[PDB]
């Protein structure tokens, strides 16, 4: 009973840990990379980012100056 | 048809007290096991504290080198997981900085 | 036999009563009791967390 739940909740700490460890082991090894070429890094990093998630996501390319839409909502 | 209503309703009367009894031990034992499952979470919440508490100090430290570089880094991510799913609209202009290699060179 | 019947209807729905007020009264208990448990790691929780900060 008691030690059921204690270990039960130690799990989920040790994983916390862990999940922290690993990416924190992660922005480590990438820093100096960054500090080496910032720019070459921020476009790279940017421009991968930013393909992903237009990759999927509809978009309009519509012209600016105009102020009209419709949501449409369901 | 005196007698029998008397005794039937004696009889229905001697069965309901057993009823309410029943009821009465049912509502006892939903308390108890309430209160220890509420006990459990407390411990639960205690541990589960010192873990995001002492994983605090792990992010901050290693984190607090370049404040700017780690919050690219992240918000980049976040992008990606919040705009996985198909149910977005981006409504962008021809004139956006990303789309600055779409006008003739 | 309806005054009979009436009889038996008032005879057997206040032992049901009983029954359902003492659970009432059980399940408020129950309610203060997991309160304050919840409170004890919610707060203990922000403790922790504070010095952090």
């Amino acid at each position: 009973q008691a030690q059921r739940i204690l270990e039960e909740a130690r799990a989920y700490k040790a994983q916390t840990i862990l999940e922290a460890q690993g990416e924190v082991a992660r922005f480590a090894k990438l820093l100096p990379e960054y500090k080496a070429a910032p720019e070459i890094t921020r476009e790279r990093l940017y421009i991968e980012t930013m393909e992903k998630v237009l990759g999927n996501t509809r978009k309009v390319l519509v012209n600016d100056k105009g102020g009209n839409l419709m949501v449409l909502p369901l | 048809n005196r007698m029998r209503a008397e005794r039937e309703a004696v009889a229905r009367r001697h069965r309901s007290q057993g009823q309410e009894e029943a009821e009465k031990l049912r509502a006892t034992a939903d308390y108890e096991v309430t209160r220890t499952l509420a006990e459990a979470e407390r411990q639960g919440r205690i541990m589960r504290g010192e873990g995001d508490a002492e994983a605090a100090k792990l992010f901050a430290d290693a984190f607090s080198k370049d404040p700017d570089f780690y919050a690219f880094i992240r918000s980049l991510r976040a992008y990606e997981n919040s705009f996985s799913g198909n149910q977005d609209v981006m409504v962008m202009s021809p004139d956006s900085d990303f789309f600055r290699y779409m006008k003739t060179p | 036999q309806y005054i009979r019947e009436a009889e038996a209807y008032t005879n057997e729905v206040q032992p049901r009563a009983n029954g359902q007020a003492q659970r009432i009264l059980e399940e408020a208990r129950a309610y203060k009791a997991q309160t304050i448990l919840e409170a004890q790691g919610e707060v203990a929780r922000f403790a922790k967390l504070l010095p952090e900060y």
